[PDB]
């Protein structure tokens, strides 16, 4: 999720997911670890079986074929990590989640208490307000003329620079807000 | 005058109190939990009364307190029926609930 | 070797199952690294404004105005009669209509009939 | 009932001669004393009705509506006056002014004792309303949805006009005692078809039914706020006050006349609640609720049954604060956002807590959660139908099913799931709308509490 | 919107939907708290027959589970006062037709 | 304050309804009604003194 | 009535023996009982389905208390193949899960036996549709079935959770409610069976092989 | 009572726990051997049931086919 | 209370302790910096098995494309304390 | 209670059983019974006396409102507006005295049936048909008159069953 | 179950229908049949609220039952006689259920053999 994606995956890209996704789903039906250990240990030898292979038509249709008996054979009911995609506590903390500029629409009242917070809350702001300047500039002479062609952006490289279009990514909310 | 209905009908009326409460300065503190387990374990002893009667005489009860409103030839009112499955089941129900919340107390902690 | 997947309209194909994906070709990846730079073209005109210390507001999405506007206001002007848009609103707004109304008025009329003769059991029948 | 007609007269001037900053003070504190003092007319008998002259008489049916109507009035003050601040003092003065005309016109309406009178108040309602529309809307459609609104309603009540004088020409009187007195059957003849038709459609074209309910989303989408409030809470009922009345002269021609329109309302309850499952704007959702709503009210008063008569007027007046409630709950999130696309603003519950309470009890309200006044008119309603003809359950039963499947997605879409991340102008809460939607909703949980006040002259 | 990646930084990560691409016309039907069409493990038309053939089962053995009922090799039960006459409904003005058990 | 739970949230409610059970609710005939206590041969009624008789001479099945 | 209750038990049982979170396990297991106590409404006994309402809540609720501490002990994970050797590891909750899935199964003079036994002995003592019977026969074994799938894969062998070890049971709220449910899980059905007035008419009358039917289901 | 994690090692245990498991499951095993030493028929039942076949023909009525 | 308050050094420790269980990477010659497949000469099926080792330690899951990058245990522990929000 | 009358909502000589303790065990029910009088009863019937005390000192009355008998519809010209009033106001009242009849009898069945327990089949028949002939006699007379009712609607509903009915007695004396 | 298997598998007009029984006359094979008596009077019932199921021949044991319930109230282990007294009166007339099943099973398997052996002897 942190790092910016490609135009496509190349082969080694589509060996190594199918790997990854065969191993979860044989543990998936192999509870027991021993059992697991191994029945992964023969699925390593039959993938590194055909690793030497030079003709990249027959190695397509090995990946094809593997993908099929993957399909056929996999876990209708998959092990899943409780906070991936599909578990049981996936966006379970996502109501407690409060985005940063909230904290400009308390009363004073409420400023009053944590004073030496709102002071560091204004030293980020005008941190960020310094910076933003310099991160466009940065950003437009990096750029190509056509456009960017990936999601990838471009760190700091002067003195006091900060990277560009850092302030969303720095101040996220938490994983455990409340 | 048989303190069965009198019993009966204030077993259900206590358990209101918190939730007229749920706007005092005890919703904002940590004892509202334990404030409603309490109410809730006070609401089953004291349910377990009209059950004793019931189970020695087989005494069962309607009370048509309140007059909601009257069609032409259909009077509807607030009626409660004490029968058997009435004064069996409220304890029941008030246990598994009492048991319930003080085992929330601790699992929903970080709530 | 092993049974046969079909895909169908409410589960789709899988991409692994895909024989698109397997015989690729240069014109393909030209296709993907065109799709990408579009992309990453729009992704960082709305990061610009995203992180803009002195946006206040909303930042408008183009597609979302023109996904309401078809959805609403679009449909009128690109309608023509045709046969099968005839046939489709003459069913679907006249036989459901119809259908109904012979079904109550065959029970009504069943029900009068049979009050007429003065066997129903409408006894205690006192509120209407 | 002048003690009620004279102080609207008098809030008139009090506007036009108010500081140019005490304007809505005045309108609303005077408002709200209307209200109180039009509370009076509940104290109703049970064989006939209060005749105060020869010109203006109060029913069970028609006090609940008046009251209805003087409380909107405070309510529609309190929320215009946050998007009109940058207006001017003259164009405040004047939307005030539509607005009290038109609580004048709808006053006068639901008390006139001859039916020519009651017709002459019901056309001019029409005015300050296309006004009020097509001044102080805001998009450029606004326009387009008077015109929907005017000759919609016109083709519709102009022949009853034609109508009514015939009648007169031949019983000598429209006055509604003698009406009543007087009753005389209709036979089953072409003339007496055409006449039936021309008394009732207007008053169909007005609830609205279900394929004349065209104008009703556009007009209800491009109006203001208190525009809006106004159309659905009161505006709708007076087709159904109207044909409550007029179907005293249409026995028993009625029989065989309303099948059709029977067919259509079922059908059509079903197609609008369908249709607001797949709505992307806020606003046309509540319309075509309002329009659901008004098709099974439309059914209750053409069985024809004591039982339907009171469901008809429950449902209405528990319809009107329900309607106004969630157009004003809609209103808060556009005037935060300036856009009314349902899934542009999410989360909502997040930002604000009491607003997205304030939603909760507006949606279970809608979906006829008993013991409200919804459901006593809503099961009053089925039980009547049920008694006409037991298949009719089905539908009515598939209509209980979809209206709480939207009313709840609604919910779902605006206040929960995760707040938009660009969207970064959702300021607090005003104390002026928590107040809006606490005077919308209290009172529907007091008439709960005491529901015969709302339960029609057949109780 | 099931079947988009779970794993990228959409701009708006619950619809999974990203700022200024083009929105499907029945996007409110897919917007995953609604119609599904993800792939399966088992066919689509093979979970239609399993299904069916099971409710399809079911309700035919319950049909012949009714005309081959099950019971005990016992006779019915008798009552005392005529099978309860008065008790049953009353009618004490009708002298019916009496009912007589017998010992065995 | 060690025993005022039992108090304020027991005792006032029991004699609030308890006061309008006694002197509204039963004001009025048929608010509220009690099936009638089970009678067995060999019982002596309260009211009236009346005994009831013993139950035909048992077999004794033992 | 009859039908309905007795296709939803055992569609429910069968259901409930693949499942691999808890969770699931435990609400198709309530919806089997309640299949159950549709099939005893059926039959003419609704008596009998109230108490075994009564009966079922109890060690029903205190199942679902039991899942949920071992839900939060190892760190909100609820998949059963996450789970090892919690038979020492959580002694309480080992018990009085041990004794919740013993009153489930109808096991003699529990809390369960009290209704569960005889509704089932008055199923097979009615004229009755004979599909329903089987049926309500096969559910009543499958879930023996399923109650020993949970304590199989939640309790007994290796663990199988991850290797920073959290597992602290020991917070009086927690064994205070489980040990109330505890006592009622196991003195409920005696006392109050023997403390209502017969309100149907019993079967004393019974072939001995149809009388230990529930028995010789379960464990097989 | 402080209990700490364990990282790969069996986790601290208190006396009370295993001494209220251990008492419960005990007190239940107690209570279901002394309800079936004092209600076995509960399980076992308490009447015979009678076989048809062993009932005389003139005891239930029958003429001997000749009639 | 719930788990404690993660640390940076505990992260440290436990992904060291994950990679010495190892039986293809000796203990001695592995150090916090060494690239998996310079110094250790790894290949890729070797770091997939690290990288699902790491997410059983941890019990979370890496998306594949940033597991892929992972190729030294610093950004393995890197990686870690920045989804887990880990600042000491 | 002298609350209401005793004619109108009967109800039986209320037969209850002497206790026959037949334990030395104590009765829970009794003690409870006991601590519930001293604790409850007592100050609610001390606060009933003091309010009781208040309202004697204030006493006031309360009269029912007697309608005298106008002219039916039967009796009034086909134009008459005022007697055809008068007739119509009498019709209402008469109908809503007539409802009451209705929840009367309703009120007494719903009583019996509470109060005969398991026996209620058996002990409630006169209650039932005494139902059966009220709710026949008030569908014939009000029942079908539909929304918009009046007394001339009621009258021609009346005058049609009677044209039936001797009809029907005509043909059958022919028989 | 037996019975079931016989009459589903077995010829159907051997077996007896529950629903239709008895087919003969009560004093078929009798010389003289008692009449079964009742202990308790139709208002011993009526006042003691039984049931309408539990008023049958076994209703006066069940009275005792519910007296010495009533009367040993806190002691809810004290009826244990009365209810053996009432389960044994249930068994026998079970018992008896079950022995009028099998008399109407073999009157009509002797009464079908009978009838189809005399058809024999005068069709030759
Ligand atoms: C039954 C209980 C009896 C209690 C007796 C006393 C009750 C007095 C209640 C007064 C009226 C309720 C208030 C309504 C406006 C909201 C006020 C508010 O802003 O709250 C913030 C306030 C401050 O909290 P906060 O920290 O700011 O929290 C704000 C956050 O947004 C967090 O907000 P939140 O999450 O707390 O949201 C508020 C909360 C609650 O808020 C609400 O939803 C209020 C509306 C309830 C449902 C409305 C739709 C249904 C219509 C029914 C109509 C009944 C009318 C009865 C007469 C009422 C007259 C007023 O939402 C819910 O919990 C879900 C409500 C589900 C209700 C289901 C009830 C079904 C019918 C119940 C039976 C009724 C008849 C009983 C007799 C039956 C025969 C024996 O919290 C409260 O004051 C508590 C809320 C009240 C809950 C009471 C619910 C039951 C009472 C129903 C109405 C009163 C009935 C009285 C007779 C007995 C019934
Ligand atoms: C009697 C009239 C009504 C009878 C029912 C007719 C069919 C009604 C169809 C309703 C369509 C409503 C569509 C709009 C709802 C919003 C869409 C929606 O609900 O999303 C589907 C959502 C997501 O699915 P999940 O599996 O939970 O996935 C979550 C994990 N990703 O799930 C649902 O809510 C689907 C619910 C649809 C139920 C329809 C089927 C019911 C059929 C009932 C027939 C049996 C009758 C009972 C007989 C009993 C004997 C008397
Ligand atoms: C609070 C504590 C107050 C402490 C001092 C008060 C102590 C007792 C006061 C006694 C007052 C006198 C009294 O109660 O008389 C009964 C008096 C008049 O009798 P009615 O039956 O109403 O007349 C017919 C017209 N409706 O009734 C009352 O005012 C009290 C009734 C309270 C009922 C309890 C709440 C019921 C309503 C809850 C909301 C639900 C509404 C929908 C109900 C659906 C029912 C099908
Ligand atoms: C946005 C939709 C709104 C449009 C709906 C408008 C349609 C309303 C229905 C038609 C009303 C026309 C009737 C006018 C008043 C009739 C009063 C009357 O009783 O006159 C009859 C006569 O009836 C008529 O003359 C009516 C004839 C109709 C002429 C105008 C036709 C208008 C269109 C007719 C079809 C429309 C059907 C309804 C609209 C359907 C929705 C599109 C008796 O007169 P006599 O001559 O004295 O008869 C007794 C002695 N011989
Ligand atoms: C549990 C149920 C589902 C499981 C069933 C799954 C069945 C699939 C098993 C068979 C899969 C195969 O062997 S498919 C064999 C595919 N053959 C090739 O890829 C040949 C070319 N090899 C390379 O490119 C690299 O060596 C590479 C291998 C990528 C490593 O890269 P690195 O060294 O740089 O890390």
């Amino acid at each position: 999720a942190f790092s910016a994606p490609a135009a496509y995956l190349t082969h080694q890209q589509k060996v190594l997911r199918l790997y990854k996704r065969a191993l979860r789903h044989l543990e998936s039906w192999c509870v027991h670890r021993d059992k697991y250990r191994y029945f992964a240990c023969l699925m390593r030898a039959r993938f590194d079986e055909h690793k030497n292979e030079k003709d990249m038509v027959k190695a397509t249709q090995l990946l094809r074929q593997a993908e099929e008996e993957f399909w056929y054979g996999q876990h209708p009911q998959p092990y899943i990590f409780p906070e991936s995609p599909g578990g049981t506590s996936y966006e379970r903390y996502e109501c407690y989640k409060v985005p940063e500029w909230c904290l400009d629409d308390w009363h004073p009242s409420e400023k009053a208490m944590y004073p030496d917070y709102f002071a560091k809350r204004e030293q980020w702001k005008r941190l960020r307000r310094e910076s933003w300047e310099r991160e466009v500039k940065q950003l437009q002479e990096e750029t190509p003329p056509g456009g960017p062609r990936t999601e990838a952006l471009p760190p700091a490289r002067k003195e006091g620079d900060l990277p560009p279009l850092w302030w969303h990514i720095v101040t996220r909310p938490r994983e455990r807000p409340m | 005058m048989n303190p069965f209905a009198s019993l009966t009908l204030t077993t259900l009326t206590i358990l209101t109190i918190p939730i007229m409460m749920s706007n005092s300065n005890i919703y904002k503190t940590n004892l509202y939990p334990n404030y409603v387990k309490t109410t809730v374990s006070y609401a089953f002893t004291l349910s377990l009364v009209p059950l004793l009667m019931f189970m020695h005489t087989g005494q069962e009860m309607i009370i048509s307190n309140w007059h909601w409103m009257t069609l032409q030839t259909v009077e509807l009112s607030l009626s409660f029926k004490m029968d058997y499955f009435s004064v069996m089941f409220i304890p029941v129900a008030l246990f598994v609930t009492w048991s319930i919340m003080e085992f929330s107390m601790w699992y929903m902690h970080s709530d | 070797s092993f049974p046969k997947y079909k895909p169908s309209r409410l589960a789709t194909l899988p991409a692994t199952l895909d024989p698109a994906e397997y015989d690729i070709s240069p014109e393909t990846r030209k296709a993907q690294a065109e799709r990408l730079a579009i992309r990453s073209r729009l992704k960082r005109e709305y990061l610009l404004q995203y992180n803009d210390p002195n946006r206040l507001g909303v930042i408008e999405d183009p597609a979302l105005i023109r996904w309401t506007y078809a959805r609403s206001a679009n449909i009128y002007p690109n309608f023509r009669p045709t046969p099968k848009t005839s046939l489709l609103g003459a069913l679907f707004g006249i036989g459901p209509l119809f259908f109904w109304y012979y079904v109550f008025k065959t029970d009504r009329d069943k029900k009068e009939k049979l009050i007429q003769e003065g066997k129903l059991d409408q006894t205690f029948n006192i509120s209407y | 009932m002048l003690k009620i007609i004279i102080p609207t007269t008098m809030l008139l001037p009090m506007t036009w001669m108010s500081k140019h900053n005490m304007i809505w003070i005045n309108a609303t504190v005077h408002s709200l004393l209307i209200s109180l003092i039009s509370l009076s007319l509940l104290n109703q008998l049970g064989e006939n009705s209060l005749n105060f002259s020869l010109t203006f008489f109060s029913d069970s049916l028609s006090a609940p509506l008046l009251v209805l109507t003087t409380w909107l009035l405070p309510l529609m003050l309190m929320a215009s006056q946050s998007h009109l601040s940058k207006e001017t003092t003259t164009r405040k003065k004047l939307y005030i002014t539509m607005l009290i005309l038109l609580q004048l016109f709808l006053i006068m309406t639901f008390t006139a004792t001859e039916l020519i009178l009651f017709y002459i108040l019901f056309e001019a309602t029409l005015v300050p309303t296309l006004i009020i529309i097509t001044r102080w809307g805001n998009q450029t459609e606004r326009l387009n949805a008077g015109l929907y609104f005017l000759f919609y309603t016109l083709a519709g009540s102009l022949p009853l006009l034609v109508a009514l004088v015939y009648i007169q020409n031949t019983t000598g009187s429209l006055n509604f005692l003698i009406i009543h007195y007087w009753s005389h059957p209709l036979s089953n003849s072409w003339s007496n078809i055409f006449m039936w038709l021309a008394c009732i459609m207007a008053f169909m074209v007005k609830m609205p039914l279900y394929g004349l309910h065209l104008w009703l989303p556009k007009a209800h989408v491009e109006a203001p706020i208190a525009g809006s409030m106004v159309l659905a809470a009161v505006l709708l009922k007076l087709g159904g006050y109207g044909m409550m009345r007029i179907t005293t002269i249409l026995n028993p021609l009625t029989n065989y006349m309303a099948y059709p329109f029977l067919m259509l309302s079922m059908w059509g309850m079903i197609m609008t609640s369908s249709i607001c499952l797949r709505q992307t704007d806020l606003k046309s959702l509540i319309a075509y609720s309002s329009v659901s709503h008004m098709a099974l009210v439309i059914v209750a008063i053409m069985i024809q049954t004591p039982w339907s008569f009171m469901g008809a007027t429950a449902l209405m007046i528990a319809h009107g604060l329900t309607s106004s409630m969630l157009f004003c709950l809609a209103n808060t999130n556009y005037e935060r956002v300036h856009s009314r696309t349902m899934i542009l603003a999410r989360g909502l519950q997040t930002l604000l807590p009491l607003m997205a309470t304030w939603w909760l009890v507006a949606s279970l309200t809608n979906l006829a959660l008993p013991p409200s006044i919804n459901l006593i008119g809503e099961l009053f309603i089925i039980t009547a139908s049920f008694s006409w003809s037991n298949i009719t359950i089905i539908l009515m039963g598939m209509n209980m099913m979809i209206t709480a499947l939207y009313s709840l997605y609604m919910l779902i879409t605006t206040q929960r799931g995760k707040y938009t991340h660009h969207i970064n102008n959702i300021k607090p809460s005003f104390t002026r709308e928590n107040a809006l939607m606490a005077l919308h909703i209290l009172p529907l949980l007091l008439l709960t509490l005491n529901p015969k006040m709302i339960l029609g002259p057949l109780y | 919107q099931q079947e988009r990646d779970p794993w990228y930084d959409w701009d708006h990560p619950d619809l999974r939907l990203n700022w200024g691409e083009p929105i499907h016309w029945d996007l409110d039907m897919y917007i995953r708290n609604r119609v599904d069409t993800s792939p399966t493990p088992v066919s689509w038309n093979t979970m239609c027959k399993h299904l069916f053939g099971f409710v399809a089962f079911m309700l035919f053995m319950f049909w012949v589970g009714e005309i081959y009922p099950s019971y005990q090799p016992v006779g019915p039960k008798q009552y005392p006062y005529n099978d309860l006459y008065l008790e049953r409904g009353g009618d004490p003005t009708k002298e019916p037709e009496p009912v007589v058990h017998y010992e065995i | 304050r060690h025993s005022i739970f039992a108090v304020t949230h027991v005792l006032i409610p029991v004699w609030i309804i308890h006061y309008y059970l006694k002197y509204h609710v039963t004001a009025k005939p048929y608010t509220v009604v009690e099936r009638k206590p089970r009678i067995f041969p060999g019982d002596t009624i309260l009211e009236t003194g009346e005994v009831i008789p013993l139950m035909k001479e048992f077999p004794d099945q033992h | 009535t009859l039908c309905l209750g007795a296709i939803t038990t055992l569609f429910t049982a069968l259901c409930a023996i693949t499942q691999n979170d808890i969770k699931k396990i435990v609400a198709f297991s309530t919806s089997s009982q309640l299949g159950l106590m549709m099939v005893t409404i059926g039959i003419n006994q609704p008596h009998l389905a109230f108490l075994h309402i009564c009966m079922h809540a109890f060690f029903k609720a205190m199942l679902f208390m039991c899942s949920g501490s071992i839900i939060h002990s190892l760190n909100d994970e609820q998949d059963i193949r996450k789970m090892g050797g919690l038979y020492k590891a959580m002694p309480f909750t080992t018990t009085a899960l041990i004794i919740g899935s013993l009153a489930l199964t109808g096991m003699p003079y529990l809390t369960g036996f009290y209704s569960k036994d005889l509704i089932i002995e008055a199923v097979n003592m009615s004229y009755t549709n004979a599909w329903a019977l089987l049926m309500t026969l096969i559910a009543t074994s499958l879930t023996a079935a399923y109650s020993t799938r949970i304590i199989f894969f939640a309790f007994l062998g290796k663990p199988r959770f991850p290797p920073l070890v959290l597992i602290n049971e020991n917070n009086p709220l927690l064994i205070n409610s489980i040990k109330r449910l505890l006592i009622g899980s196991i003195f409920a059905g005696f006392i109050i069976s023997n403390n209502i007035p017969p309100m149907t008419v019993p079967n004393t009358t019974m072939p001995l092989y149809m009388k230990m039917t529930a028995l010789i289901v379960t464990i097989m | 009572v402080h209990i700490e994690p364990r990282y790969r090692q069996f986790p601290q245990l208190t006396r009370s726990q295993l001494i209220q498991a251990e008492f419960f499951s005990a007190t239940m095993w107690f209570w279901i051997l002394w309800r079936f030493w004092h209600d076995s028929d509960a399980v076992l039942g308490h009447f015979p049931y009678p076989d048809p076949s062993q009932w005389t023909d003139e005891e239930l009525g029958i003429l001997p086919d000749d009639e | 209370s719930d788990a404690p308050p993660l640390t940076l050094e505990a992260i440290k420790d436990r992904v060291l302790y994950v990679l010495k269980l190892y039986d293809k990477i000796d203990p001695e010659k592995l150090s916090v910096n060494s690239h998996f497949m310079k110094d250790l000469g790894l290949d890729s099926l070797d770091q997939v098995e690290i990288i699902m080792a790491m997410e059983d330690e941890f019990g979370f899951e890496i998306p594949d494309i940033d597991a892929e990058k992972l190729m030294c245990p610093q950004e393995i522990v890197d990686y870690i304390a920045d989804k887990k929000d880990v600042y000491e | 209670p002298d609350s209401w009358d005793k004619d109108v909502y009967p109800e039986p000589p209320r037969r209850t059983p002497a206790p026959a303790p037949q334990t030395s065990l104590p009765n829970p029910v009794t003690y409870l019974t006991k601590i519930f009088d001293l604790l409850v009863d007592r100050p609610v019937t001390l606060a009933r006396e003091f309010i009781e005390q208040q309202h004697a000192k204030n006493r006031y009355y309360y009269y029912h409102r007697e309608f005298r008998r106008v002219p039916d519809i039967t009796e009034c010209e086909e134009k008459d507006i005022l007697c055809m009033f008068e007739a119509e106001m009498q019709w209402r009242r008469d109908y809503k005295v007539d409802q009451e009849i209705v929840n009367i009898i309703q009120e007494r069945l719903k009583a019996c049936q509470q109060r005969e327990g398991e026996s209620y089949r058996q002990n409630c028949a006169k209650e039932l048909e005494q139902f059966t002939q009220v709710s026949k006699a008030f569908q014939d007379r009000y029942s079908d008159l539909g929304a918009h009712y009046s007394a001339r609607k009621c009258l021609a509903k009346q005058k049609q069953r009677m044209l039936a009915e001797r009809k029907a007695a005509k043909e059958a004396a022919a028989a | 179950g037996a019975h079931l298997a016989r009459r589903y598998l077995g010829d159907a007009s051997k077996e007896p229908d529950p629903l239709r029984m008895p087919t003969f006359p009560p004093d078929y094979g009798f010389p003289e049949r008692k009449e079964r008596e009742m202990v308790a009077t139709q208002q011993e019932m009526n006042d003691a609220q039984l049931m309408l199921q539990q008023r049958d021949y076994c209703a006066h044991y069940l009275i005792q039952l519910l007296k010495c319930k009533r009367d040993s109230f806190p002691n809810f282990l004290a009826c244990k006689h009365e209810q053996h007294d009432w389960d044994y009166c249930e068994h026998l007339d079970y018992v008896k259920r079950m022995k009028e099943f099998e008399r109407e099973r073999r009157l009509l398997q002797r009464k079908k053999r009978r009838e189809q052996r005399e058809a024999e002897m005068a069709r030759g």
